[PDB]
């Protein structure tokens, strides 16, 4: 097997879940704004 | 028998009684008789 | 071409054969049929469907 | 560079966030079953 | 307006320039982003009409 | 829109159903459908817009429905009613002389039309 | 054993530079020189207004 | 701390660097390297807005957004030959998928009361068999629950496994005798062959993914 | 017994093999539907109460087989 | 021990259900292709029904899947 | 001891067969592409990116089938 | 040992069976090609590399047949 | 003598691998000969191809083949 038995499944879980907490907030609130700012920048120089 | 006038000798049966109108009669009629051409020398202006 | 009620131009237009029909390019968007020749039997009905039409 | 916006994240994500917590739990009791074995 | 002229014509980004800049000078662009991330949607009717967008289906 | 048409006559000038019998069997047209070219053979036709229904002894044709949705029917000649009993007793005797007697092929319309006829 | 997976691996990383590199070079530069004129047409516009 | 937690805090370190060192600055033109996460934005904006279509497509846009992502970045990392899985661990994929299920059942309670039920008729069939088409829609609405999960985790590591045992295979090739070191080249293409093949399974998981979970929320947002 | 267990379960996996048709089936009801609706759109509203009648009906074969996989494992 | 044995064998037979789910996904995908090549206008409404299609073939075939980790892991 | 090893392998041999039908499957959407393009001339720019993600679907059946086989064959 | 043997021999036989899938799969995509090429003749030219990479993943298919055959051998 | 009656079964098992690349084959020809009466001219670019398909085809099948004969021979 390539490792399909550890015990450590909640362990594993706790920074899983963790992990897409933190992109989803990260994601959401800072980086996706900023794209949507250069849509936005673009076409407010398009369209004057 | 070319596919138009298939359907030509279909339009011809339909033509056949008295349910009918003159306009279509008329329309079943032939007159022309396809002039044969060679060379300038003319084979028979057989009937249509 | 009985151009006005007053005037007549002489026209004459193109009969667009079987193999034109077959590699026209909007061709692809008529379709439905290869075991029938299409081509072979549009172009002969419109053979006179034109014909009549010219001719009247 | 990065400039924040708050997006909603509240009512949007409260069956996202509630079925997180539920397996988290479910999890805990699984993880103590696998080690049994 | 011919001093208008030349203050447009000092005044082209036509090179490059920060959306922070942008930002600085119209605050609409956070306002309508702000608006945007609101109303929840990340499109920006317009956009796509004079840049394009890779799509699948 | 719907062009139905003769050379003396245009039926109609997109109508909701159609149902025609074309060398493909019978299609059924309705709304959007794909861009056919189809022969229509000797036929019994009807024509549906709205829920009124009018129905058509057709001499065959041809049919396309257009890219545009312009389903142009061209057919020499058609109403059913018109063409509808001592027509199809006298059609039977012509149809016997002529099985008889191009001839041939004239006999094989004979004998189509006739059943397509007796069909109604 | 794994290895000879790393030379797959290296050979694989090869394929890239070889064959989308320039290809994604060339994507990359397309999009840029649409904003651009995007840009320069939208600047051109509005001196225009001045003028009329 | 384990190697899962470790490699959970690379791929968060991955990630903020796509948006933050990919242009410098923040100018209007965009640097050659945001251009790509750009597309990847509208391929799954026009697909989001594909699928579910609501005035709220744009409202769960962000969680399949970082549901792409992730796939997408951790289908690389994967590829990697001396590097170990988060999804060798198809607990936790399966388990990211089980959270959407439920988050899926939740929101569908949540939106649409006990008329939530009336999506497992889809439509009026024939009464005594309308309970029927309850039985095997419910079955086949909780098959939801795993599907979505051991898909991509199996693709994974299945690939991956194959990899490794075709280059286990090949060095015990390079094992039997002087033949084989003549013309065994043809070993080492085909993992190059299989070698590209995963990584297109991998990103093909990321859309597979983010098209079946905006197909479950299309019938969840909106009934029926 | 270890004879009868190892039958069960044997047996239950032999079970199991009837289901693949249904699965083909699913898809045979779903193509015609596919190519239907391309021919004409519009047929797609009386199609779709038939479509969801013939999924229902050949899902229903497989789950006969399944029914039968799980008899064998569980009694 | 014999019931181990069975438990090996057992979960083999089930393995065999995959292949049909199999044909089934690509019967919905052909149908995709040539309902889009024949039409190409309909393709926006035929995408989300292709995927349900999918969904649907692919579920009796996990279900064979489930039932041999289920003889396999025991 | 025996009996587990020999139990195991002939296991793995029944899950082989499951990856026949994937192969099919792949040629079966590889055949619609062709008839596809050769149907519409243009459809192509559109379908191509629609076929991969069909092919991959259809594989991943197989996949599932391997990956028991060598759970089976290697343990 | 001769059962362990015994079951490895006959396993072998049992992995022939997932190349006759590969078997008719390849026949499709071929046969898919000629019938493409006689209908429109030009097609050929895009569709080749598309029938190239169509064979190559239906034998694909068949291989990992074929090395399940030599695992067990 | 188990491991000698197990190479004899092992040998029938392997007749059937064949099967497929033989109702393969068909196929490709059954192609050729629509085509052809279709198109009538093609048949001399199609031909090569057609038996590029027929060849490959055709190689699954002997490799399918080989293993029964590995099997018999050792």
């Amino acid at each position: 097997m390539p490792q399909l038995v550890p015990f450590y499944f909640m362990n594993q879980l706790t920074y899983g879940f963790l992990l897409m907490i933190t992109l989803l907030i990260l994601f959401s609130q800072f980086f996706l704004p900023m794209i949507l700012r250069l849509y936005v920048s673009r076409l407010f120089i398009s369209k004057l | 028998i070319s596919y138009a006038a298939y359907l030509n000798v279909a339009a011809q049966a339909i033509r056949s009684t008295e349910l009918q109108t003159a306009s279509v009669l008329n329309r079943s009629q032939t007159d022309a008789f396809y002039t044969q051409y060679k060379n300038a020398s003319e084979p028979t202006p057989i009937t249509k | 071409d009985p151009v006005s009620s007053l005037s007549f131009e002489p026209s004459e237009k193109p009969i667009f054969n079987a193999k034109t029909i077959e590699q026209s390019p909007s061709f692809g968007k008529f379709e439905i049929d290869t075991d029938a020749n299409v081509p072979r039997d549009l172009f002969e009905y419109t053979l006179a469907n034109q014909m009549l039409t010219a001719m009247a | 560079m990065l400039k924040r916006f708050p997006t909603p994240i509240l009512k949007v994500y409260w069956p996202f966030f509630v079925a997180g917590a539920a397996v988290y739990y479910g999890m805990s009791k699984a993880a103590d079953l696998s080690s049994n074995t | 307006l011919q001093s208008t002229l030349d203050n447009i014509q000092s005044a082209r980004p036509f090179d490059e320039l920060t959306v922070d800049d942008l930002t600085k000078i119209k605050p609409e662009i956070d306002a309508k982003v702000e608006e945007m991330v609101k109303k929840g949607k990340w499109d920006v009717p317009g956009y796509k009409d004079r840049f394009g967008n890779l799509n699948v289906m | 829109k719907l062009q139905f048409a003769l050379p003396h006559e245009t039926l109609y000038s997109e109508v909701t159903q159609v149902n025609l019998p074309a060398k493909s069997g019978r299609i059924g047209v309705l709304a959007n459908h794909v861009p056919t070219v189809e022969q229509l053979l000797p036929g019994v036709v009807e024509v549906m817009e709205g829920s009124n229904s009018k129905k058509f002894f057709i001499s065959g044709g041809f049919a396309t429905v257009q890219p545009d949705s312009q389903l142009c029917v061209t057919a020499i000649e058609a109403p059913l009613e018109s063409f509808s009993e001592n027509i199809k007793n006298l059609l039977a005797e012509a149809k016997k002389n002529v099985s008889s007697s191009r001839e041939a092929a004239e006999a094989a319309i004979q004998v189509e039309v006739l059943e397509n006829l007796q069909s109604v | 054993d794994e290895s000879i997976l790393l030379l797959t691996f290296l050979g694989f990383t090869g394929l890239v530079a070889k064959y989308l590199a320039p290809a994604y070079k060339d994507f990359a530069d397309a999009r840029m020189k649409k904003v651009s004129d995007v840009l320069n047409a939208s600047r051109n516009k509005h001196v225009e207004a001045v003028k009329d | 701390l384990t190697t899962f937690s470790l490699y959970t805090i690379i791929v968060l370190l991955v990630i903020t660097s796509l948006y933050t060192l990919t242009n410098n600055n923040n100018k209007i033109i965009g640097s050659r390297w945001l251009i790509s996460q750009e597309a990847i934005y509208d391929t799954i904006m026009n697909m989001t807005k594909g699928q579910i279509g609501g005035k709220n497509w744009g409202l769960y846009f962000p969680m399949i957004f970082t549901l792409f992502m992730f796939i997408f970045i951790a289908n690389l990392i994967s590829m990697i030959p001396y590097s170990f899985a988060l999804s060798a661990h198809l607990v936790f994929i399966i388990s990211l998928s089980i959270v959407i299920w439920l988050g899926n059942t939740i929101l569908g309670l949540y939106k649409h009361g006990w008329v939530f039920f009336s999506l497992f008729v889809p439509a009026g069939t024939p009464l005594p068999l309308v309970p029927l088409l309850v039985i095997i829609e419910t079955l086949s609405y909780f098959a939801r629950a795993i599907s979505l999960g051991l898909r991509l985790g199996s693709n994974i590591l299945a690939g991956h496994l194959l990899m490794v045992i075709l280059a286990g295979l090949t060095f015990n090739f390079m094992l039997i005798n002087l033949f084989t070191l003549v013309f065994g080249f043809v070993p080492l293409a085909m993992i190059l062959a299989i070698m590209m093949l995963e990584f297109a399974i991998g990103i093909i998981q990321g859309y597979v993914w983010a098209i079946l979970t905006a197909s479950y929320l299309k019938d969840a947002v909106y009934l029926h | 017994m270890q004879l009868v267990l190892a039958a069960k379960y044997i047996g239950a996996g032999i079970s199991t093999i009837g289901l693949l048709g249904a699965g083909i089936g699913i898809a045979i009801v779903f193509a015609a539907l596919i190519n239907g609706v391309s021919r004409n759109p519009s047929i797609k509203d009386t199609v779709f109460p038939m479509a969801i009648l013939g999924f229902a009906l050949s899902e229903a074969t497989g789950l006969f087989c399944l029914m039968v996989s799980f008899l064998l494992l569980f009694g």
